Formats: structure tokens, sequence, C-alpha cells
């Protein structure tokens, strides 16, 4: 058992908001390095942002920078990531897991259920 | 103490295991004071209706490692190479200069800079594979991190083989198989073992490892209750094996080479410190985490291999989950194999119930 569990998905028009949570259990949240990796439709993972443990250290994907801010919150062991004029291209579904750098193909039982993200007029 | 106490213990932990994981067959040893005592439930074959058997071939998958670096720890007592070789040195056509100061060393204990964690099935002959080395492109500095991975040891145990002069199914069949006479352990399950070769079962269906590049080094193994009984009594306590070359190599499997937490990144083999706590080895085992990228710090010299040690691997295919685990110290071992795959931390538990209540 070691589940992380994501919320805050949904539908929203370009330029909008969005924080996505994500809320573990099963193992010491605060000792792991945390990654939000999204996946769109048809195409493979993408990796989008990381945390390092005391959550000092931010590190962004390129198509995300600037408009992203990941952070956590250890006492509460929740990630959140806070999402800021949105665009078409960033509707995808979004996990959190806990840090393996930058490429997640192929990937086994791993996965939770993530949660959608949808940017678009209609 | 007993055969029964044991057979008790066992069960009680077993049975609602398979019960509430919907597992067809399992087979179980456990080593205590040096003796085996081994366990059977279930069918290997549903259709054909055959029941598991001590006989009965499993899937080990990751747990091969541990024979992938027992033979490089073979290897090594040979003088055919050193863990401080560059990888170039055996594969001179890997001309990056991201390969220079990459040691053979990195590639056995997943610190080379984050090698991925498989080949991409699209590999499927070993010049797809050289250009799949070439174009890797590292993400840290040798040693910096462990990013468990089936192409690093994998590559590991192809080069280490290359000075015998022997393919890593021959060298592994002559150096470790039959001197420790496990005469039913394979890469390859002849046709005529194939009744007691297991089917796996992914969500109902009946399944088999698929080949893939490397796959003998990292994933590729079969083997019965017994004969893993056997391996674990030959790593918990090498004393009684005539061969010095493979006497080394094992004491080298089980050297501890990183301290990743509180766990010790052997050859395969991954070792903690007895006593410990479930948590660390529970909670690890689950895919999320033994799968991170992870800070290591290096021990250099290698510590020697440590008797008051918690050494094991876990090793997973499409349908069959396994798990060993011994304790040199205490002379006490568990080997659990399953034709269905369940998570890595109920399997862990479960083995950490029974070896606590035998110490």
């Amino acid at each position: 058992q070691v589940q992380l569990v994501e919320s805050g998905g949904g539908m929203v028009q370009p330029g909008g908001s969005l924080r996505l949570s994500c809320a573990a259990s099963g193992f010491t949240f605060s000792n792991y390095d945390m990654s939000w990796v999204r996946r769109a439709p048809g195409k493979g993972p993408e990796w989008v942002s990381t945390i390092n443990t005391g959550g000092g250290s931010t590190s962004y994907a390129d198509s995300v920078k600037g408009r992203f801010t990941i952070s956590r919150d250890n006492a509460k062991n929740t990630l959140y990531l806070q999402m800021n004029s949105l665009k078409p291209e960033d509707t995808a579904l979004y996990y959190c897991t806990i840090d393996r750098g930058l490429h997640y193909s192929d990937l086994y039982d791993y996965w939770g259920q993530g949660t959608q993200v949808t940017v678009s007029s209609h | 103490k007993t055969e029964q106490q044991i057979a008790d213990i066992v069960n009680r932990t077993i049975t609602p295991l398979m019960q509430e994981q919907a597992i067809p067959g399992m087979a179980v040893a456990v080593i205590y004071q040096g003796k085996p005592y081994y366990f059977t439930w279930g069918k290997a074959d549903i259709a054909n209706n055959h029941p598991v058997t001590q006989q009965t071939l499993f899937e080990l998958g990751s747990v091969s490692k541990t024979f992938n670096g027992v033979l490089g720890g073979d290897a090594i007592a040979r003088g055919e190479i050193k863990l401080s070789d560059p990888v170039t040195k055996y594969w001179p056509e890997l001309t990056g200069k991201q390969w220079q100061g990459i040691r053979l060393l990195h590639l056995a204990t997943y610190t080379a800079g984050g090698l991925p964690l498989q080949i991409p099935d699209d590999v499927r002959d070993k010049a797809a594979l050289l250009h799949f080395y070439q174009n890797w492109q590292p993400q840290w500095t040798p040693g910096a991190k462990r990013l468990y991975a089936n192409s690093s040891i994998g590559l590991f145990g192809a080069l280490a083989v290359k000075p015998s002069g022997m393919s890593y199914e021959e060298a592994m069949t002559r150096r470790v198989l039959q001197p420790l006479k496990l005469a039913h352990t394979w890469i390859t399950v002849p046709q005529n073992e194939q009744k007691d070769y297991a089917w796996g079962y992914r969500e109902g269906k009946p399944v088999h490892v698929s080949p893939g590049q490397l796959d003998a080094e990292a994933y590729g193994v079969k083997s019965s209750v017994i004969d893993m009984a056997r391996w674990v009594q030959a790593n918990m306590d090498a004393s009684h094996v005539q061969e010095k070359t493979l006497q080394q190599g094992i004491a080298l499997a089980q050297s501890r080479y990183w301290r990743i937490g509180d766990m010790y990144q052997g050859l395969g083999w991954e070792m903690l410190n007895w006593p410990l706590k479930a948590d660390s080895i529970i909670n690890g085992s689950d895919s999320k985490v033994a799968l991170a990228a992870l800070p290591a710090v290096e021990v250099n010299p290698p510590a020697p291999a440590v008797k008051a040690s918690w050494v094991h691997k876990t090793g997973s295919t499409g349908g069959f989950g396994s798990y060993v685990a011994f304790v040199p110290e205490k002379n006490l071992g568990i080997v659990m194999l399953a034709n269905k795959s369940y998570p890595n931390p109920v399997r862990v538990e479960a083995a950490w119930r029974i070896l606590e209540k035998l110490q």
C-alpha cells in the first residue's frame, strides 16, 4: 500500500486557473521528492514539474515554466500544483508520483487514476 | 520451532493472502536453522488442472538480477573484470563522451545517471541496442543517484561475461547453476519440462514472459521452489561451496556499495541492517518507491557482506510475483513464488510476518 489520490481536475476556458491536489498515504510523504506528470490524448506521458523534500526546491518543464507553481504541505501530506493561464495544449490527465526524473515511458501497476484537465472553448 | 508450527505460521499467513489476492497457485520455502521446509497450494494450470508442485517452474522476474550480480561477482573473483573498469573497455563501440567515466559498478547498481527502466520493446537486435545506448543522455553524474533499471544491470550482466568467452546464458549455466546443482532453474525452459512450467495469470488470461533484449540478465529466470531454497541457502551461508570463485562472487553480491536511506545496494541483492523495522522494507517495496530516483552515498571500499543483514529481492512478471529474503546471522530465509503478480508491499509484509515469528 502506497496511494496517491489526485483531485482538482475539471473543465475550464483558456486563460483561467486550476489548482490540482494530490493526497498521499501509506508512506513517509515528507521523505521523497514529488512530481506532477501528465498524459495527453493519444500521446505518451510527459513530465510537468518536481518539488524536493523540504519543498524549497522547485523545477518545471519549459512548456509550463512561469505559469505553474508546484508546492507541498508535508504536515497534511499533500502535494499541490497551481495552474495559471492555461492553454488547450495543457488538456491531459494529471498524476502525482515520487520523482523519477524526466522519463516515464514503459510503466506495470503504477499510475493512480489521476484527474483530467480540459481547456477549450467548445 | 517444529515441522508443524512452521506449517501453521506459513498457512495462517498465506491462505488469506491467496484468498484476498486471487492467486491461483503458490509455492513457499522456509529455511529455518539451516533446514529447508516446503509448501504448495493451488493450481499451476487451470485448464489442464495441474496442481502446484515443488517442481513447478515460476517466472522470477527481477529476482533474476541476484543471479546476474553473483555471476558478475564470480567474474570479478576470476580476475576477468573489475567494477572500476570503464563500460567502454568491454563495449568500445560506445564512443559517446557521456559514457566516459561510467564504470561497470554504475551499471551494476543503477547509478549510471538515470539509465531508463526498460529497453524499448522496439529495440529488437543488438544494433538497435547499441544505437539506444549511444543516444541515451544522462540525467545525473555517475554515483549521484540510484534509479532502478533493467537496462543498467542488464548491460552489466551482458558485459561481465564478455571476457569469459561465453554468452550470458552459457556462463550462468556453467559457473552458477551447475556447480550449485540447480537442475530446475532455466532461462529457456526446455520443452520436456513444459508440463512443470506454471502459467502466469494476468486478469484471468494465462501468460508467460515475452522475450526481450537482455531479458536473461534482468528478468528471464524461471525456477522451482526447491532450487530457490538451495539458491537462498547458498547466498545465506556460502561456506559450503567448493568453487572459490563462486564463494567469492556470492560474498561480493552482498557487499555494500551504496547507502540509500537504510538500504545498501549489493550486486542484485539489496540489504538492510538486522534488526530492522518492517515499515522500511514494506513501504519501500512499493513500485512507487522502489522505482524512484533516490540520492546515493558511495561506500568505498565496499563494506564486506554483513551477516546481521536482511538480504532480499522482489521480482515480478506479467503473470508472476516472486520474493526472496534471508538473514545470514539467523540462518533464516523465505522464498515466495506465485503465478499471479500482487503488490510488492503485501508480499514483503507477509514474508516479514513469517520470518519475524521464526527468529
